[PDB]
């Protein structure tokens, strides 16, 4: 399989903020990322497929980027709405592999 | 008068393809766009009579380059977009530049020198990316490169070659300057965001 | 809508097999290019996927847990069963199932997930 | 009668050539010796008494691509022996096509259609070795390629063109059926043990 | 730098016997390996380089194999003057490594 | 024939600089193309890379140690010298200088080698 990697484990953000939530491949896997919110005790939503773009009912503040075994996820003015544990998802392979996860959280 | 340079003049409509193609990493193709660029300009200026006194080389050989560097232009734009890997890169790059040459010395203005290499072109990324699908159980070039690429891609090299094969009989002042223009669109799109051999 | 449900037994002692049952609403299995995976979570971990089936009856597994993994469906009664062997301490987890479909492979509905313990 | 045919019948010198080539994964260059092996057999069947009435071209087309597809193979066999990277490969791999095309269109019979392509490639080569033995301190290609490859390479290279441009003076027979069995083992020798980006 | 990799650490053979000593380097060193034979208290010999070239001077029972990230060294008939350590060397770049070595010994 | 030979302290204290000499006979360094290389094998491991020096007074390091190798020559007395500042347990080892020729690159003659060692 491909190992997954994310930066931040956990990433401590104010109110109104950015983040960079940034992600390594162990492979080039020509940008089958996605990127998924699970919310506390409830079930996963996608809000980023194919590295870039949006899933329909996403709010625009939330955008990915990369490309070749390294992607970058960005929440945009972050809600408390968004405090939330954010995977990454490889799917170049039907071997799929999450990402460790990050628990962003309130700063 | 405009009426006569204008086929001449239009045939700037591929340097933005050039300076896209280089500024991606695309640097056989840039060639390709680039000779194409200075041998359809050469073979209109030299059709023009406000200006076919300047050029220095015969009409036989303009008109095989400006018409075979066109189809070969189709070619590698199509082989870009297929992107394989090695050696079938190398080999299928080659096979166009065989077959566009022999064709296009053979019969050159009839429109098979076009349709031979586009209906190749069309089943070997036909064969590549239902092979991918079927890897993949999905739709394998992104809903994005469908919607972006391919598909507007596709469109202006549909008009492209209705302009030339069909609305010629109508005009070859402004018909043929819109062609260069739709056919330098089609280069553009069909060409992937960058060279992933190179970038 | 597109809803799913996971549902098993909960709690169960170690070395024992039990069938995960997953029931899918809005859509069939029976569409062609359309899949439903099962990925789990085990207490404390990040996402780890276990297996696939599909339109087409074909399937997949997690390589590493290949050896006790078997998934299976019906689509008269609307539902996908994955039956893990040998259950153990590791598979102390909340176990999810995602309908994936044909044009993004990427599964974009999840059910809620469902709770699995091995105890005594 | 045979001094007639030998012309002909020695363009399979380079069917060595191509079944070498392949069992190498050199596809590209197989594909460029395939061609020139058939359109040299046709140039020359056409041009012999013997059988002349057998062939289904023009004479105009099957002298540039004998021409052409040689030119192009002594261009090929070089660049291989070069082993660039990407885009530099698909790049001068371009560069020999297009020059060697407007080139052998140009003037086929003058022999600078040959001399452009290999003074070129020897000075891409030279620019590539010279910087790749002052980054090593020391002799580039193994004192083995230049007595195994290079070296007898261009042996036959200095035997293939010295029969062609002068010994032709004497003979059309013999000396240009030595000529093609010279060349073919130019290309045998110049390509490397191994493609590196296939195998 | 790269790291390079010899199989047998040790290595007890048979005197009249033969022996493939194996080597992995960490990526693609183009065929400049060069292969050392460490005679007891004394200064080293090259035997082999570019992979395959014997010294002058080398009897041709020893012989070298292989290309991209895996070499071979083999010695033929091997004497009791052959038991010696063997260490490849890595010289693509003017960063050398040697392999770890093999302590070859008599059976 | 070709010939070299190190030399050196063989002991000496921790925390301290030392020369080790390499005289070179039946070639000179002053020659195009032709260089010098140091190498050294700590007490029961493998082979270690440290320098080069060359005819055109070009050098290198080993990029681990490059911090303390200082490496110098004088063809006059067909010798090079190679440096290693704040001596310590790891260079308990035996040095050797090898001679590295233009036409293979893999050095193809080296010296008898030398020991060093840090005490007290
Ligand atoms: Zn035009
Ligand atoms: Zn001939």
């Amino acid at each position: 399989d491909i190992q997954m990697t994310q930066s931040p484990s956990s990433l401590s953000a104010s109110l109104g903020g950015k983040v960079t939530i940034t992600c390594k491949a162990s492979q080039d896997i020509n940008e089958y990322i996605a990127w998924y919110q699970h919310k506390p005790g409830k079930g996963p939503r996608l809000l980023i497929h194919y590295t870039s773009t949006l899933q329909p009912g996403i709010p625009s503040r939330f955008s990915g980027s990369g490309s070749g075994r390294d992607y970058s996820f960005s929440i945009s003015n972050l809600e408390p709405e968004d405090i939330a544990t954010y995977y990454c998802l490889q799917y170049d392979n039907l071997l799929w592999t999450f990402g460790g996860g990050t628990k962003l959280e309130i700063k | 008068v405009a009426k006569l340079l204008l086929p001449t003049l239009s045939s700037l409509a591929f340097l933005p393809t050039v300076s896209i193609a280089t500024k991606r990493r695309f640097y056989m193709e840039a060639m390709v766009y680039l000779f194409t660029m200075f041998f359809v300009a050469f073979s209109h200026a030299c059709d023009g009579p406000g200006l076919s006194v300047l050029c220095f080389m015969r009409r036989d050989i303009l008109e095989y380059f400006s018409i075979y560097g066109t189809a070969l232009s189709m070619w590698v734009s199509l082989m870009a977009l297929a992107d394989f890997d090695e050696p079938q890169r190398s080999t299928f790059t080659m096979l166009g530049v065989l077959t566009i040459a022999v064709r296009t010395f053979h019969d050159r203005w009839g429109y098979g020198v076009a349709s031979g290499p586009i209906g190749t072109a069309t089943l070997i990324i036909a064969v590549k990316w239902l092979k991918k699908m079927k890897e993949k159980k999905g739709l394998y070039p992104d809903k994005s490169i469908y919607t972006q690429q391919i598909g507007p891609g596709l469109c202006f090299g549909a008009l492209a070659l209705m302009l030339r094969f069909f609305f010629e009989e109508w005009d070859y002042t402004y018909v043929h300057s819109f062609y260069h223009c739709a056919l330098a669109m089609s280069f553009v799109l069909l060409l992937p965001k960058v060279n992933k051999k190179a970038g | 809508q597109v809803t799913l449900k996971e549902s098993g037994p909960g709690i169960l002692q170690p070395s024992q097999t039990l069938s995960l049952t997953c029931s899918f609403s809005g859509f069939s299995l029976s569409t062609s290019g359309m899949g439903v995976s099962w990925i789990r979570k085990p207490s404390g971990k990040g996402l780890e996927w276990l297996a696939h089936i599909f339109w087409d009856d074909d399937k997949r597994y997690n390589p590493s847990l290949k050896s006790r993994l078997t998934i299976s469906k019906d689509t008269s009664s609307n539902q996908v069963f994955l039956m893990i062997t040998s259950i153990d301490t590791a598979d102390t987890a909340t176990y999810y199932c995602a309908r994936r479909t044909w044009l993004l492979h990427a599964m974009d509905y999840w059910g809620q997930g469902t709770s699995v313990t091995v105890s005594s």
